[PDB]
């Protein structure tokens, strides 16, 4: 459902939406299928909406993600992927 | 003479890759005297006034 949402949401919409969430998904960006599951709703959520336009913040949360995908079953793929 | 010529040129060199807080500059600032290369003249004086006068991308693009 979401992905599609976002793909064709409102710009300006998305400009207060992504301010009510900005925490909520800081904070959550840190059995075992819970978490990861919607860690990998969180990134198909939140790749869509920097792609549209661009403080300081940001700066950090790119390599919070960055890590995700660098480890050493298969969810496990597919959140690097995500 | 041109021994310790060259013989302060590669120290002086060596001080100035040397990044202190109590560098060359306080040499510097007495070495108006003497800080290059003295045989008799020439390229001798002319020294003088050569020398008288991943996580690093994590600090470059979290803090720049």
């Amino acid at each position: 459902s979401l992905l599609t949402l976002l793909w064709h949401c409102s710009l300006d919409a998305l400009r207060e939406f992504f301010s009510t969430i900005v925490v909520d998904a800081i904070d959550v960006l840190k059995t075992f299928d819970t978490q990861i599951t919607k860690k990998m709703g969180y990134y198909k959520i939140l790749d869509v909406m920097y792609s549209r336009l661009p403080n300081e913040l940001t700066k950090t949360l790119i390599k919070l993600c960055y890590d995700a995908f660098t480890e050493n079953l298969e969810r496990r793929r597919l959140y690097h992927c995500a | 003479e041109q021994r310790f010529n060259n013989f302060l040129k590669a120290l002086q060199e060596k001080v100035e890759i040397k990044q202190l807080n109590h560098f060359w500059e306080i040499v510097v600032q007495d070495g108006i005297t003497l800080i290059t290369k003295e045989e008799a003249s020439g390229s001798s004086v002319t020294a003088e006034e050569a020398k008288k006068f991943g996580g690093d991308v994590d600090d470059l693009l979290d803090m720049i």
